[PDB]
């Protein structure tokens, strides 16, 4: 009488995939001020 | 009954989901949800009022004669080691179900008045609903694991709420101390929770008493060894209810918002620190050396917190040191055994402290008109005296809350409070006459806080003369600043006070104790006499009534002075003015000491065990610069080593 | 079933990592190579969840993707792969945190053709450790993340990168040699030269030999999982690093040193365990108390949480060396829950430092006034690492305390002191986490706000990666049989391997 | 160690090399005192 993890993982995969490919397109501040610039911890 | 009780887990998960949504609406949609302040307050309040609708029928069905209903769901399983997490609807649990959602709907009615000038209005209702769902799971809890999932959750909601404003440096350090000091009790609770699962074998409260009493008399456990187990579980409630070692966070918990102080003295304190020891009475009554520890550290706090409430200039810091003592007055009621009377002084404490706290917030929002937003102590700049001379309904209701805590004739406390004074002069009258002396001192600071700031003249002239704020001139002096959203909650929190003006009376004390049976049907009581109860109650309403006549005369002369007390008892007055000199013991020893122990674990890290690793890389670099000098040019020297090794290997290999 | 599933997941990033210099359009900073490396991460995480939800066939002890391909018959090694219960939670975790580490590697314009090559090569070099059932492929895959993680810390790192990068490759390749030495010691014992991880377990060893192999394995696995004397490589390699790199070190790379303790020091050498197991729990107790006081005394911000990651690891040692089915099920859940928690902390240190440019924790104060979504996120992830209930930090440590002091192995004066000593970490973790929160965000005293710290924001992509990681922290912490059912039957044989030996 | 005495609650003042050795023998002695406990007290 346990909730199986396979139907909760297979139903959470294609929302995680389609949200990264959307949330990549939406970002701010990492292209306009960004005084770190190239060297990412200098 | 079946859609009322099988869906009884919906009372914790409804007001959680009201904060799950606005938590998802503030982190992602903060441009609209910060503007949506008014609907999202009523939306969050709707799931609390439905949760009030569950409990008011889940409790009324329990007093009609319905059986307790338990439910258990497997949570973490292994080989022969199960953890079960469900609920119980117990007449003790269903009574606490009413209290923590009635005062929670009340404080959210209160919250629309104390703010909606504050931009954190949307987030405040997200945290307030985060309190209740973490709290409403604590009261329905069947196990010691299940009371621990929601033990450290309500301290998390208590951490976030004290540091609600988070721009004050004072509210910064106040929030962290409330998490650390409660975690020492959570360090104590976690030791006894594993320690009692070790000995007994099952995490429920009912299955812990029968199994501990099975091994203490057979000979598997020792009478000294199993005593330290239930001491450690008790170390949990000494933190949340602010007993003797762990109470330093309550003067600083008054640095948070004034609605929260009403809820962290009705839900995390009078509930959480008392509900656990009320539920663990299957363990405690079989151990005599543990119950005498509980009552002694309760009765000291009834004395310890009381004298710091004297000469306390701040109104919220005096109410904070009151409920240190009043909770300390109640935990010893669980310590002398007489605990059904200790549970019926719990209900009148939660409904009147919130009456005293929210009533005090009506004073502060009134006093923000004539004075700027910095001082909230006893009144300067048109000094102490008069607030009920302006005739508010906010000022007459924190007197009625003040009146029923001392033991006055015509009001409450005559029915519930002094019942554990006669049950405490039975066994150890040496350490427990101390409660009688402070019984006139709890009557002191309550009425010392009443007519110092409600009787006199307090509006005329400025002594300091610096407000200079348009947010102070719009703070609406002449206490009608208290809006329509205080007319309902300051009245409707007194409508249970006349219900306990009818229930918990000398005929309904017997009927309410009949609901509150312990783990077994047996009730242990030393003796109750018909004539002796009359003078033990009649001399004890005196010490409350004549306890304030020394306060009616002290703080109505203008100065706090009878003869030779302006030059006070400075051996003792330096204790109560500088707050017991107890904050500085915890600070100069523990805070500096863990800032001194931790530093030299860092420098043995960076220099000893980092010194060895930086030495393997040093004796190999200087080995390289030592055999770099083996070659030096001079090719005849290279012809030696070819010829010496020919001589070497023929002495090497012939033996 | 016939299709090689685990052989695909190992080799598909490394095959597709090599197609990165042929991706066209370097018109400025690297945009198209950022999107190709992200999408090739996600279609391998889909390959993990396809192979898991159809082919894993749980509550069976053993491997269910068993593919033993012949590679070199002279040495005796094969290409054998397989996913059991001690690894299939961690194959799923590796495909989850790395795909966010590509997505957290978005502002990098220093060497973006080289960054996403090594990270895709490290994405293959981590799944390959948990999957292979061999010993010369396991030593291959252990040091296969040796050169990409030297270069990830040296080019994109703080100051003292090079002192931190060469202290690390010399200390891990200087400790990986005991895997080859102890992996060859069991391979030649007896008469067979078998290298599979099953026959090396099903072989019978002597007791005096087993204590030499266990002490050889202990130094090789006490470095990566930082058992606290052998730990000095970490707070330099984790202190001077960027947030997308750091999620692969603290999230996943520490878990290989604890995965390999369960596989190769508890299964294969049981009578070696039962002799030197109480040294592990004392090295687990001191792992908590040392690393929590060392975390408090440090003022570098990225170095505070870097020393904190040694402390959460300290329950894996008590969980492994307690001989209880709830202790070992609480250690595997500690490795999964710390990866999800430690990735959500170590992203936001880089998310804070990219705006305020300091990490010094003294020039800060009032950061929570300007950025709010950074403050609201860094509170929920630091509360996750308090072992606070309702999140997966508490249930992973609840089973260890219960599982240790319910075993019929140790004596009672020992079990009382270890549970009393490990629970001092309950007091100690709110001391430095909340004082880190207080001395950065809470307060009026802001910076100079002119020379440094000219900007503050919170990007709507960066709010996803925390809310992507806080879903399985809470979702495991509210129902831990979402994870315990994956490894219930395989852990139940490792404990059945160590119970029959235990009075020794 | 001058960056370890950052201008917040640290710099107790005992960063001297005479204190570093006497703090080491108690700390590294407690771990060694607990390990030597373990092989004789557990079983």
């Amino acid at each position: 009488a346990v909730i199986s993890v396979k139907p909760i993982l297979l139903a959470m995969t294609p929302v995680f995939i389609l949200l990264c490919l959307f949330f990549g397109t939406r970002n701010g501040f990492y292209d306009t001020d960004q005084y770190h610039g190239n060297g990412s911890a200098h | 009954m079946e859609p009322l009780y099988q869906y009884a887990w919906l009372i914790p998960v409804l007001p959680l989901l009201g904060a799950l949504i606005v938590g998802f609406g503030l982190i992602a949609f903060s441009e609209t949800t910060s503007k949506l302040r008014r609907p999202s307050a009523i939306f969050i309040m709707a799931l609390m009022a439905i949760a009030m609708g569950h409990s008011l029928t889940l409790f009324w069905s329990q007093v009609q004669g319905h059986l307790p209903y338990t439910q258990m769901i497997e949570w973490a399983a292994a080989g022969n080691l199960h953890i079960a997490m469900g609920y119980v609807i117990d007449p003790l649990a269903a009574l606490m179900l009413v209290i923590v959602t009635t005062v929670a709907f009340l404080v959210m009615l209160y919250s629309d008045g104390y703010m909606a000038h504050d931009p954190g209005y949307v987030r405040f209702f997200a945290y307030l609903s985060l309190f209740g769902s973490s709290m409403l799971g604590l009261v329905v809890s069947p196990n010691l694991v299940q009371v621990y999932i929601f033990w450290e959750l309500v301290g998390m909601c208590s951490y976030l709420l004290i540091g609600f404003w988070y721009d004050r440096k004072s509210a910064a350090e106040a929030a962290q101390k409330a998490f650390v000091t409660n975690r020492v009790g959570d360090f104590g609770l976690l030791l006894g929770m594993v320690g009692l699962f070790w000995a007994t074998g099952t995490f429920d409260f009912a299955g812990m008493g029968d199994r501990l009493t099975e091994l203490v008399n057979t000979g598997l456990l020792s009478p000294s060894l199993a005593a330290i187990l239930a001491i450690l579980v008790f170390l949990g409630p000494v933190a949340k209810s602010a007993q003797f070692p762990l109470h330093v966070w309550l003067p600083d918990a008054m640095e948070g918002p004034t609605p929260i102080s009403a809820l962290i003295h009705a839900a995390t304190m009078v509930a959480a620190g008392v509900f656990l020891i009320a539920r663990m009475f299957p363990v405690f009554e079989q151990l005599p050396q543990v119950m005498t520890t509980i009552a002694w550290t309760g009765a000291f706090t009834a004395f310890m917190g009381a004298t710091i409430a004297i000469t306390q200039n701040d109104i919220k810091k005096s109410l904070a040191y009151s409920t240190i003592s009043q909770l300390g007055y109640m935990v010893m009621g669980m310590g002398v055994g007489a605990y059904s009377a200790g549970l019926f002084h719990l209900m009148t404490h939660a409904y009147f402290k919130a009456m005293l706290f929210l009533g005090s917030g009506s004073v502060i929002h009134s006093m923000e008109g004539v004075v700027g937003h910095n001082p909230d102590l006893a009144q300067d700049m048109r000094y102490m005296g008069g607030l009920r001379k302006y005739m508010p309904i906010t000022g007459a209701t924190f007197l009625v809350g003040c009146l029923a805590i001392s033991g006055v004739p015509p009001f409450a406390g005559f029915w519930s409070k002094d019942e554990i004074l006669g049950a405490v002069f039975h066994a150890n009258p040496a350490m427990w006459l101390l409660t009688w002396l402070t019984a006139g001192l709890t009557a002191f600071y309550m009425f010392r806080m009443y007519f110092m700031t409600f009787e006199g003249k307090f509006r005329n002239v400025p002594p300091e003369r610096q407000e200079h704020h348009d947010h102070h001139s719009h703070h609406a002096a002449v206490p009608h600043e208290s809006p329509w959203t205080m007319t309902l909650p300051l009245v409707v929190l007194a409508i249970p006070s006349t219900l306990i003006g009818f229930v918990g009376t000398p005929f309904n004390n017997l009927f309410e104790v009949f609901i509150h049976a312990p783990g077994e049907e047996k009730v242990a009581e030393h003796a109750v006499d018909l004539t002796e109860f009359l003078i033990l109650g009649g001399s004890s309403v005196g010490i409350g009534l004549m306890g304030i006549t020394v306060a009616y005369l002290m703080y109505l002369k203008g100065t706090p002075s009878p003869q030779a007390i302006a030059k006070a008892i400075q051996p003792l007055y330096q204790f109560s003015l500088h707050k017991w000199y107890f904050d500085e013991l915890y600070e100069a020893v523990f805070i500096k000491g863990c800032r001194r122990l931790a530093r030299q674990v860092l420098e043995v890290d960076y220099n000893v065990v980092d010194g060895v690793v930086n030495l393997t890389g040093f004796v190999t670099m200087v080995t390289g610069e030592g055999l770099k000098y083996l070659q030096n040019g001079r090719a005849q020297f290279y012809a030696l080593i070819v010829l010496l090794a020919v001589l070497g290997f023929v002495i090497f290999s012939v033996q | 079933s016939t299709f090689p599933w685990l052989t695909t997941i190992i080799l598909f990033p490394i095959v597709a990592a090599l197609a990165i210099p042929f991706i066209p359009d370097p018109t400025g900073k690297g945009r198209p190579i950022r999107w190709y490396a992200l999408a090739v991460g996600l279609i391998d995480f889909a390959l993990i969840v396809y192979a898991f939800t159809n082919f894993y066939d749980l509550n069976t002890p053993g491997m269910q993707l068993w593919e033993s391909y012949d590679w070199i018959p002279e040495i005796g090694l094969r290409w054998s792969v397989g996913a059991d219960g001690l690894s299939m939670p961690l194959i799923l975790l590796t495909g989850f945190i790395t795909t966010l580490a590509i997505l957290a590697a978005w502002p990098v314009t220093l060497k973006p053709r080289l960054f996403y090559f090594l990270m895709l090569a490290m994405y293959g070099g981590q799944i390959a450790v948990f999957a292979v059932q061999d010993m010369l492929v396991f030593f291959l895959a252990w040091e296969l993340e040796l050169i990409p993680v030297y270069l990830l810390l040296a080019i994109w790192g703080g100051h003292k990168r090079q002192y931190a990068a060469t202290k690390f490759i010399l200390y891990t390749a200087g400790s990986s040699l005991f895997i080859l030495v102890a992996g060859l010691a069991m391979a030649f014992y007896g008469d067979t030269v078998s290298f599979d991880m099953q026959t090396l377990a099903a072989k019978d060893y002597a007791l005096g030999f087993q204590l030499l192999v266990y002490a050889g394995f202990l130094v090789a696995y006490g470095v990566k999982l930082p058992i606290v004397p052998l730990h000095t490589w970490l707070p330099d390699a984790h202190g001077e690093a960027t947030a997308p790199v750091h999620m692969l070190l603290a999230g996943i790379l520490l878990k290989m040193g604890g995965y390999a303790l369960i596989r190769m020091n508890v299964d294969m050498l049981p009578a070696a365990h039962a002799k030197f197991a109480p040294v592990l729990v004392i090295l687990g107790v001191v792992n908590i108390i040392y690393a929590a006081l060392t975390s408090y005394a440090q003022r570098n911000l990225k170095r505070k949480i870097a020393y904190s990651s040694i402390s959460h690891i300290g329950f894996v040692l008590i969980g492994i060396a307690s001989f209880t089915n709830l202790g070992m099920s609480g250690a595997v859940l500690q490795m999964v829950s710390h990866g999800l928690i430690g990735a959500s902390l170590f992203f936001l240190v880089g998310a804070t430092y990219d705006r305020t440019h300091t990490l010094i924790l003294e020039e800060m104060g009032g950061v929570g006034q300007k950025m709010k979504k950074i403050f609201a996120m860094f509170t929920a992830c630091s509360l996750a690492s308090l072992a606070l209930p309702g999140m997966s930090g508490f249930v992973a440590e609840l089973m260890v305390f219960i599982g240790f002091a319910t075993s019929d192995a140790y004596s009672l004066p020992f079990r009382v002191i270890v549970v009393f000593l490990a629970a001092v970490g309950v007091i100690l973790t709110p001391i430095y986490l909340l004082s880190m929160l207080r001395e950065i965000f809470y307060g009026p005293e802001n910076k100079e706000l002119v020379e440094h710290e000219a900007l503050v924001d919170a990007e709507p992509r960066e709010v996803f990666i925390i809310a992507c990681l806080l879903v399985p922290i809470i979702g495991i912490g509210l129902y831990p049989k979402l994870l315990t059912q994956i490894y219930d039957a395989t852990t139940g044989q490792v404990i059945a391997r160590a119970r029959e030996v235990l009075p020794t | 160690a001058t960056d370890f005495n950052r201008g917040i609650m640290k710099f107790d003042g005992a960063d001297s090399p005479a204190m570093i050795a006497i703090s080491a023998v108690l700390i590294l002695g407690f771990i060694a005192g607990l390990i030597w406990w373990a092989l004789h007290t557990a079983y």
